[PDB]
């Protein structure tokens, strides 16, 4: 699994692979590792597929309830805090979750890393999964806050592509999302075979 | 004064009037009769039909509490059904713990204690039903017990509950039931039922008969239809 | 149950809690207690209603109780209720000393006891402390 | 431990050894493993001393209450059922092998076995314990139908002595009880009363 | 009166006045008829609401593929009982893989309803029920009263002015056993028409039908679906 | 492993922590704050197991601020430390123990500066200087060598720099930048971060 | 004491434009023995949905009963039958409710969506599910899946027309793939049960596989 | 536990206990609030005993740094409500990481009072 | 139970035209010791249903208690509805699965046989809750030694008579006495037909030991 | 006396006393009107403003249950908050479990199940002591189209075409009888409801003393702003 996210001047970039594995058998090559919590808020999934899906869907329900009660959209920090509090109750019981919560709120862009161990950290650049180490190098050598939108797209695609090249448990396609002030857009879904053709 | 509103209140003369009012509820019901002979027990109920729209077998007042134990009720039918379920549960628990069929005296004592537990508190209401339990076994013989809304259980040779209990008792005292057979007892039960019924006030009725004895191998069951119809013929002949 | 219920914790048509007013009447008839605050100290002075010749002296005082190392109280009203409340005051002070390892401030102790006494005027169907 | 019960026409005969062991040390050498549950109902206890004592006391309590409420002498089957219920419910927690023998007016003399696990079976003779293994062939060869009380007593004593010779966990004295309608008679066999069998010598 | 406020108080006459007051709730409600042939069972319900905009309130409910009920009295109590019956049938299918016999369901209902009548601070269920069912013993019509008493009927009407329907049914009950489905439903509709004030008539709006039988799951015919049955029904006398 | 250090002076307390948040072999964050503000003159520094640190620290913070709201004055450092030890000790034998190592720094108007050390078993000690982590093993002797009770805050910052330089020379972990705060009668002051290029 | 055992079995689902196909083998086994040769692993839920369960048989039976009950409850509460996607989401929550003592069941749902098109949903034992176009599950899933990737998905094929899948070609492919599976997998054999879901309803077919 | 129903309906559709609580409010000290352009003004009536009251620890109370409350009626009830509100404010700071809105705490207090008009034994 | 103590070996079942036949030996083993040699492991549930069990005899006796009480409770109502063999099979499956899910199994393997509405029923339940139906069944070591012969007969001739089925059961019992160490020479045969449930008591098999002289 | 009777006592006429008294409490509230058309559902309520110092924007008589369902309330408005929270939680739980939107009838039924759940004994701690003094109008759009439902304190819920609740219900209901036809457009419904509300209100209808909301197929729940309200008010 390779998931990636970074904040730049024009918003948040989220990218993921699409390979689901059960041992060394490739169960799927079209899995969706990004959950759409609300039109302004996204989450990523790494680790246990069922765990991440269930708990982030539960977060989506709670966030909708918040919006109904308080007549205002929830903040990224509050959503990440809710998820961390929810998963702390099941510590030591074997949950495997690694999540990035991304959005735009009254403080601007936001990106938070939440894992089942208990971490909740804010940051400008994150990568989770088996291939996260390979994505970190490309992202760190290419990342600037003053990137242009197409440059940011290309950097994210390149980092996920290199991770799939080196990691056995990553592959399939690169699914890309751009969080902007008016909401997130689906940018592209590019197969890594076509990216191999483009980059070689 | 309000000395009669709770079952946890005595009156100045030492009476619990709520239990007496429940007994009044029993006296308004139609009459059930039980007769015991050396080899068995016979139960007869006058079952009033309040409309012709009702099927045959509606509002049964005779229950099977155990495969050897039968029950004949009078009063409030819902209370009687709840009590029948209590008795069934008692018999089941006895078989599961001690491993044989419950003696009738023990079952009557347990159910009478359960009934008595409702005559002590303001939080619950007394039962508005009276009932007879009947059984046969080789070891214990033939047993007939009666339980009233206060919780008193007594053994009988012949018992009657309901509206025409006194007239029925007068009729039952005319039988030398100890040296009779269950076949004769069925005809006599039917005859007494037809005697005590008041056609002017109560319109129409069915006769509900059951028995338990060596004739049935200690199993409580409904009297077979041919025996029932023969007994009804005898009863209608006797009334002229 | 409804017939025998005295309904202690309800309102009157004028917004009054009647059992509390009756308990105040009980306190108006007890022995006098006065407290005076000075620059160098503070004092309590009570009148003793146990003035029979055949009474024996034992203990420390009749109406003055020591709650802590730094606090004391005097009571007016029903004596048994006072015994209950003083036991509870001592418990509250020692629980605070266990939690924070400092002696409790006086107003915090008063507030805790008064929360207990407010509880009896709002729910439970029991009589207040006189 | 070696416990035995044999049924004859009109009653039962029970017999046991008298050894309590904590490992290889004999803590009690004259113990009574025959317990009066009721007037004509006895149990032979095998396994954990504490567990069997507790179960026996509980069954004695329950059976006495039952007999007072019913105003009848109890049945042997009822006592066996109470033992079976308790031993099956707490089978994970208890190590208790029981033999229940007795006389009642309805069925006569009866012998029931409740092994570990909590099953209940009626037998014409029952043996139990660790020494019971060594006398299975002997009881199968020697048991005959229609024995009298004296023959049953001799048969039980012979079997128990044979078991005590070969088992390190059995020994001491032989305790016997005969239960019939007329009541209970108890005997102790010690020393030269215990049957002797010649040992092979070269 | 000191005897008429609690369900735990007996009167000196031997009655419980709260249970009678609860039966009054069934007497006030809208009328329903139920009847059975040798193969089918039919429930006919007179739907009505407060105003014409307000759609006629739902009187016939689906309990199981072989059981349906009609309601009279307090609708929330009726939904409580309906949920209880649905759960009992589901548990029977889970454990024994067979449908629950109808008589045993009515026994369970009677057990449920009797408990509140014996305890302080509780009330009866102010609902009268008509149960239509099919099982291995044939078709069944059952009546349930707030007193926890239940009846096995050949036919029955409950509600307001239902005595006239009961009179009609008694007059014609010998025919029902030999009827076909349309004839049986028309008999029920005539009985239900007997309760309406002389000006009112039976329309596709105010009538609901419920049918169960040997080879038919419980069906609720409302609206256009009832037009096949309302056809060929002579005018009132 | 994470590093905490505290130095007590005549009228001040000086605390420093590292700014690294790590997962496996990567540094996920390099500007992490490990200091929690209990009141206007109390700081709590917490390291240990993930999740346990923030949950315990924020529970303590919430209850201390609730004391301020309810009573109109603030807990003293000693009382806050004893409250913390009570809660950690109570949870020690339950099913949800916290694996946290803590330092508590404070200033009291009547008692002066205070530094408190607490391990994960909930033993509470009062110290002139203290440290937590694997780097403590390397820097406690430097504090023993150069600390005097009458030390000024300029000299305290110099001694802190010595300790952090030793960590840069001899420690196997990459701890490149440190957060530095001081507590005095005027409250909590953020000093410059100590960074090594 | 082990609360699980492996009872074998292979299931297959293929989605079409106007059809769905769910197939399974009918052998029930334990260890090296055969329990029965006539135990199908496909169950009808609605007139538009079929489910396929493989794994531990006790869990399969219990889950089938639970799903049927939930469908009846939904129809009581909401007055309509459940859709294929709603069933999939409900099953996901049912599976996650046993997260710390799981159901050892592999589930494939096949049916029609609300536009009348074919839909296949695949689950793992804890409730992660995905919408697919074809899917294999069970003991011979690793044998069956690559062939379906090649023949239905046209993967690794160069200049091959992507003609839409027809019901005839799909039926032939299912039969051939199960014939190949029964050759190499010891848990697969006996008979093949094929259920075809269309707007006209559900239609069943049975073909024979080798009995050794 | 005590499970009597205190607040019940009267024949005219009135909850008499609520009306009597409103009478209790009518007996209390007068509080006036004015909303300004930049300020908010809160004034209360004092019942002052000459020379003998100690007003050193008495404050108009603060729920957080940004919200103030004034009460009329039974003072002990007001103390209970204020402490509950303060606990809720700290919980909101923990769970949302932002200070409360005035309407949020007003909603919490109003729901608490409503809950006490529909509970057994209160 | 976590450790079985007194156990029974294998139970056999065959359906024929007009009913079902079930067979079991009368032995309870305490490890390798043939301890209780006269116990019955077949039960008459009702006039249409019979049951046989292998495994822990105490768990079997508990089940006999519960099932008997359930049948009596149903017969008290007198409403003309009885339990079918299929309903008892489903109840048994639910009971075993519930016990397994609590990690407290009933250590039994059960065969249910019945005849209702002119149709024969034969069903298998295992300790874990695996349940199914088949035309012949065998538990324990009979699954390896007896099921082959029964299956071979049934594949060729799918419908049997009572005589043929009984003969086949006797052959299979002989094979089990030859090759199972926990087996006994006395068995019982239960039959369910339209007349009900009939149990035939201590039966023995005729053995052949001629190969003993071929050892040389 | 007030405590002679329990809360679960029947009248001699067969009605629960507390429910009848709560229904009488319904008659003291503000007037709400709901009209159902093939183009959607319209809900109009009157804000009963007692003082010029009250800010009318804090009076919420119409709430959003979900994007497809809205509610209008009359009576004891504080009691309605529990029911509304239950409705919101039910719709979100349904979306979580089934990945679809709830029907208006199911939401109404779920809320109506809470209505008679009151008592003194044999009830869990945290149970209700009295009924709810609110009438609710639910309006929404589901696969059956635009649906309008009415709920009263007895637990009874019905489906309605046009409906008025509150103090002026009888006269408003008669007017709705006169003006409702099945072929109305949503604009006509809005205008007709405002005409009737103007007729029954004791104040003069301006854009700050009323509330109006619509639910249409495709468009979500919409609360009218002041400007749109003035646009509609101009015609009346
Ligand atoms: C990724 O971490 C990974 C994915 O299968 C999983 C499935 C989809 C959504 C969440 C991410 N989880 C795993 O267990 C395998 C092994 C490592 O990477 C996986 C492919
Ligand atoms: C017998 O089984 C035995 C006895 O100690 C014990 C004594 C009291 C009555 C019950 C039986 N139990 C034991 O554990 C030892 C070891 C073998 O036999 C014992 C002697």
């Amino acid at each position: 699994t390779t998931t990636l996210a970074f904040k730049f001047r024009h918003g948040v970039i989220v990218a993921a692979d699409s390979r689901a594995t059960a041992g060394a058998y490739i169960a799927s090559q079209t899995v969706k590792k990004v959950i759409e919590i609300n039109p302004y808020l996204l989450g990523t999934m790494a680790g246990g597929a069922a765990d991440c899906s269930f708990w982030e869907r539960l977060l989506a329900r709670q966030c909708r309830i918040y919006e109904l009660r308080n007549k205002e959209r929830i903040s990224v920090a509050a959503a990440s805090k809710l998820l961390a509090n929810m998963v702390y109750q099941y510590k030591g019981m074997g949950l495997s979750m690694g999540t990035m919560i991304c959005g735009w709120d009254k403080r601007g862009p936001g990106l938070y890393y939440v894992d089942s161990e208990g971490n909740r950290i804010s940051g400008a650049t994150f990568s989770v999964g088996s291939g996260s180490v390979y994505a970190y190098g490309v992202m760190d050598r290419g990342y600037s806050y003053d990137l242009e939108v197409e440059q940011a797209y290309d950097l994210a695609r390149r980092a996920i592509y290199q991770a799939t090249y080196r990691d056995a448990y990553s592959g399939g396609a690169v699914n890309l999302y751009h969080v902007r002030e008016d909401g997130w857009i689906r940018v592209s879904s590019d197969n890594v075979a076509d990216l191999h053709e483009k980059y070689s | 004064t309000g000395y009669d509103l709770s079952a946890s209140t005595f009156s100045p003369d030492g009476r619990v009037f709520q239990v007496e009012y429940a007994m009044k509820a029993v006296e308004n019901s139609s009459t059930a009769i039980g007769i015991r002979c050396k080899d068995g027990v016979v139960f007869g109920v006058e079952k009033l039909v309040l409309s012709k729209l009702y099927e045959e077998g509606s509002n049964k007042r005779l229950f099977n509490v155990d495969r050897h134990v039968g029950m004949a009720v009078a009063g409030l039918l819902a209370d009687a059904r709840s009590l029948a379920d209590i008795a069934r549960e008692e018999a089941s628990n006895f078989r599961s713990n001690f491993g044989y069929n419950i003696p009738l005296k023990h079952l009557a004592d347990r159910v009478a204690m359960y009934v008595h537990a409702y005559t002590l508190y303001s939080a619950v209401r007394p039962f508005g039903c009276s009932f007879m339990l009947g059984s046969y076994s080789v070891n214990d013989g033939a047993q007939l017990y009666m339980i009233d809304p206060s919780g008193v259980s007594y053994g009988y040779w012949g018992c009657a509950i309901g509206k025409a209990r006194q007239a029925a008792k007068t009729e039952i005292e005319k039988l030398q039931m100890k040296e009779m057979t269950c076949r004769d007892i069925v005809k006599e039960v039917a005859k007494i039922i037809y005697i005590v019924h008041d056609e002017v006030k109560d319109k129409a009725f069915e006769l509900e008969l059951s028995w338990v004895g060596e004739l049935t191998n200690g199993r409580h069951e409904i009297v077979p239809k041919d025996i029932r119809e023969e007994a009804e013929k005898y009863a209608k002949e006797s009334l002229k | 149950s409804r017939r025998y219920d005295s309904r202690t914790t309800i309102f009157s048509p004028e917004g009054r809690l009647y059992q509390v007013e009756y308990a105040m009447e009980a306190i108006g008839h007890a022995g006098t207690c006065l407290g005076i605050l000075a620059n160098d100290g503070v004092l309590l002075a009570a009148e003793r209603r146990n003035i029979h010749k055949l009474l024996d002296e034992v203990f420390f005082s009749e109406k003055i109780y020591k709650l802590n190392e730094d606090m004391a109280c005097s009571v007016a009203g029903i004596t048994s209720d006072a015994n209950v409340l003083t036991n509870e005051l001592r418990l509250i002070a020692q629980r605070y000393l266990l939690q924070y390892q400092e002696p409790i401030p006086c107003e915090q102790l008063v507030t805790a006891l008064c929360d207990i006494k407010q509880a009896y005027t709002q729910f439970g169907g029991k009589r207040p402390f006189g | 431990t070696t416990i035995m019960a044999v049924q004859f026409d009109g009653g039962v005969v029970l017999g046991a050894d008298s050894r309590t062991t904590t490992g290889s040390y004999i803590a009690n050498r004259v113990t009574d493993k025959l317990t009066p549950i009721h007037d004509r109902i006895f149990c032979c206890r095998s396994g954990s001393a504490a567990d069997t004592q507790a179960v026996a006391d509980a069954v004695t309590y329950q059976l006495g209450f039952h007999s007072i409420e019913l105003n009848e002498p109890p049945l042997v089957h009822t006592a066996a059922s109470l033992f079976k219920e308790m031993c099956y419910r707490y089978r994970e927690d208890l190590m208790a092998g029981i033999i229940i023998a007795g006389w009642d007016p309805q069925e006569g003399g009866q012998v029931y076995s409740v092994p570990m696990g909590g099953m209940m079976v009626r037998q014409s003779f029952a043996i139990g314990g660790s020494g019971s293994s060594y006398i299975y062939g002997y009881v199968d060869a020697t048991y005959r139908e229609g024995m009298t009380k004296e023959e049953c007593l001799q048969f039980t004593a012979n079997a128990l002595a044979l078991a005590m010779e070969r088992d390190g966990s059995s020994g001491g004295v032989i305790r016997l009880a005969a239960i019939a309608e007329s009541g209970v008679e108890r005997q102790v066999l010690l020393g030269d009363q215990i049957p002797k069998f010649a040992v092979a010598t070269l | 009166n000191q005897y008429d406020n609690d369900v735990t108080v007996w009167s000196p006459q031997g009655r419980i006045h709260q249970i009678e007051y609860a039966m009054e709730a069934v007497k006030q409600g809208s009328a329903t008829v139920g009847l059975k042939s040798k193969t089918h069972a039919v429930l006919v319900a007179l739907k009505r609401a407060q105003s014409e905009l307000a759609a006629h309130q739902k009187k016939i409910l689906h309990v199981d593929n072989h059981i349906g009920i009609s309601i009279a009295g307090l609708t929330a109590d009726a939904r409580l009982l309906c949920n209880f019956m649905r759960q009992e049938c589901l548990d029977s299918r889970f454990v024994f893989d067979r449908p629950l016999p109808v008589s045993r369901l009515v026994s369970l209902i009677g057990s449920k309803t009797q408990i509140p009548t014996q305890r302080y601070g509780r009330r009866p269920y102010g609902v009268g029920l008509l149960i239509a069912g099919y099982d291995d013993m044939g078709p069944h019509i059952f009546q349930t009263c707030p007193s926890a008493n239940y009846f096995d009927c050949r036919a029955m009407s409950i509600g307001a002015r239902s005595q006239s329907a009961r009179t009609y049914l008694e007059r014609h009950m010998s025919e029902f056993m030999e009827c076909n489905l349309n004839e049986l439903v028309k008999h029920g509709l005539r009985a239900l028409r007997e309760t309406l004030p002389a000006e009112q008539d039976l329309t596709t709006k105010n009538v609901s039908i419920g049918i169960v039988g040997k080879d038919l799951e419980f069906t609720i015919y409302d609206d256009d679906d009832v037009s096949p049955f309302l056809e060929g029904l002579e005018e009132r006398p | 492993m994470e590093y905490l250090i505290g130095i007590q002076g005549p009228d001040y307390v000086l605390v420093a922590s590292d700014r690294v948040a790590a997962s496996n072999i990567v540094q996920m964050k390099d500007d992490h704050d490990k200091m929690f503000k209990m009141s206007e003159k109390i700081l709590l520094l917490c390291v240990g197991e993930a999740g346990d640190t923030v949950q315990f620290a924020e529970y303590i913070q919430k209850n201390v601020q609730l004391y301020k709201m309810r009573n109109g004055y603030e807990l003293s450092p000693t009382a806050a430390a004893n409250f913390t030890r009570r809660n950690l000790a109570d949870c020690l034998r339950s099913r949800t123990p916290y694996h946290v190592n803590l330092l508590l720094a404070g200033y009291d108007e009547h008692e002066g500066p205070a530094l408190y050390y607490m391990d994960y078993l909930a033993a509470l000690a009062k110290a002139p200087f203290a440290a937590h982590g694997y780097g403590a093993f390397l820097t406690l002797s430097i504090l023993d060598r150069y600390y005097t009770p009458t030390i000024s805050r300029e000299r305290a910052v110099e001694l802190l720099r010595k300790c952090l330089e030793e960590l840069q020379k001899r420690f196997i972990l990459n701890l490149p930048t440190f957060s530095v705060r001081i507590i005095d009668k005027n409250g909590i002051h953020d000093l410059d971060n100590i960074s090594f290029p | 004491f082990s609360p699980y055992v492996f009872n074998g079995g292979t299931i297959l689902a293929i989605a079409g434009e106007d059809f769905a196909i769910v197939a399974s083998d009918t052998r029930l086994s334990e260890g090296f023995s055969i329990h029965t040769r006539d135990s199908p692993k496909c169950y009808k839920l609605t007139d538009k949905t079929v489910i396929g369960c493989s794994g531990f048989h006790g869990d399969c039976l219990t889950l089938t009963k639970i799903i049927e009950a939930r469908l009846k409850m939904y129809k009581h509460s909401n007055n309509k039958a459940m859709t294929t996607g709603a069933i999939a989401a409900m099953l996901s929550t049912i599976l996650y409710s046993r997260r710390f003592f799981p159901y050892y069941v592999y589930n494939i749902i096949g049916g029609l969506d609300e536009e009348g098109k074919g839909a296949v949903y695949s689950f793992d034992p804890v409730g992660s599910y995905q919408r697919d176009s074809f899917k294999a599950g069970g003991s011979a899933s690793a044998m069956l899946q690559p062939l379906l990737d090649n023949q239905v998905g046209f993967k690794n094929m160069q200049n091959v027309e992507h003609v839409p899948l027809s019901l005839d070609r799909a039926m032939r492919l299912v039969k051939d793939v199960f014939i190949s599976a029964a050759e190499r997998d010891v848990y697969t054999g006996d008979a093949l049960r094929i259920c075809i879901v269309t707007k006209e309803g559900i239609r069943e077919e049975t073909v024979s596989l080798r009995k050794d | 536990s005590y499970d009597r129903a205190i607040t019940v309906f009267s024949p005219d559709g009135h909850l008499f206990q609520v009306e009597y609580a409103q009478e209790a409010v009518k007996k209390g000290s007068t509080a006036v609030g004015v909303r300004g352009r930049d300020i908010v003004v809160l004034g209360v009536e004092k019942k002052s005993v000459a020379k003998l009251q100690d007003e050193r620890t008495v404050r108009i109370c603060a729920l957080d740094d940004n919200v103030c409350m004034a009460f009329a009626g039974l003072t002990a009830d007001a103390r209970i409500v204020i402490n509950r509100a303060r606990v809720e404010c700290q919980s909101h700071r923990l769970t949302v990481e932002d200070p409360v809105t005035v309407e949020y705490i007003t909603r919490y207090i109003a729901s608490l009072k409503q809950r006490y008009t529909q509970s057994n034994g209160r | 139970t976590q450790n079985p103590m007194v156990t029974g070996t294998s139970v056999l079942g065959v359906k024929f035209e007009g009913g079902v036949v079930i067979a079991a030996d009368m032995l309870g083993s305490y490890g390798s010791l043939a301890r209780f040699r006269n116990i019955s492991r077949i039960m008459r549930v009702n006039n249409s249903t019979m049951l046989g069990a292998s495994g822990d005899y105490a768990d079997f006796q508990y089940l006999k208690q519960v099932l008997g009480q359930m049948v009596i409770d149903e017969e008290l109502l007198g409403d003309g509805h009885s339990y079918s063999p299929r309903a008892i099979h489903s109840w048994l499956t639910r009971a075993m699965y519930s016990r397994r899910s609590k990690m407290n199994p009933l250590w039994n393997t059960m065969v249910i046989g019945g005849y209702a509405d002119g149709e024969s029923f034969l069903g298998y339940v295992d300790m874990l809750g695996v349940a199914y139906e088949a035309p012949s069944l065998a538990t324990g070591y009979g699954a390896y030694l007896a099921q082959p012969l029964l299956r071979e007969v049934l594949e060729k001739q799918p419908v049997l008579s009572q005589t043929e089925a009984r003969d086949l059961v006797e052959r299979c019992m002989r094979v089990l006495y030859y090759r199972d160490a926990r087996s006994y020479n006395r068995f019982q045969i239960a039959t369910v037909t339209e007349k009900g449930v009939e149990i035939e008591g201590p039966l023995s098999t005729e053995t052949n030991w001629d190969i003993a002289h071929m050892i040389s | 006396s007030e405590y002679d009777r329990g809360v679960n006592t029947f009248s001699p006429e067969g009605r629960l006393f507390q429910v009848e008294y709560a229904i009488e409490a319904i008659k003291l509230g503000s007037t709400a009107i709901g009209i159902q058309t093939s183009e959607g559902v319209c809900l109009a309520v009157e804000k009963r403003i007692t003082s010029p110092l009250m800010e009318p924007s804090s009076i919420e008589k119409i709430v959003e249950i979900d994007a497809h369902i809205g509610c209008a309330m009359s009576g004891l408005i504080a009691d309605a908050k529990t029911l509304i929270d239950k409705a919101r939680v039910e719709t979100q739980n349904h979306w979580f479990t089934y990945n679809e939107t709830m029907t208006v009838e199911s939401v109404t039924q779920a809320v109506s199940n809470l209505a008679l759940q009151f008592g003194e004994e044999d009830a869990d701690p945290g149970a209700m002591s009295r009924p709810f003094g609110v009438a609710l109008l639910f309006g929404g759009v589901d696969e059956k189209g635009p649906q309008l439902f009415h709920m009263d304190p007895s637990g009874t819920f019905v489906q309605c075409d046009a409906r008025a609740i509150g103090s002026a219900s009888e006269g408003a209901q008669s007017s709705l009888q006169e003006v409702y036809h099945k072929s109305m457009t949503l604009k006509e419904a809005i205008k007709s409801s405002l005409i009737i509300l103007k007729q029954v209100m004791e104040e003069k209808l301006n854009a700050t003393n009323i509330e109006l909301a619509t639910v249409q197929p495709g468009q979500n729940f919409h609360m009218f702003t002041k400007e749109e309200l003035e646009e509609v008010i101009k015609d009346i």
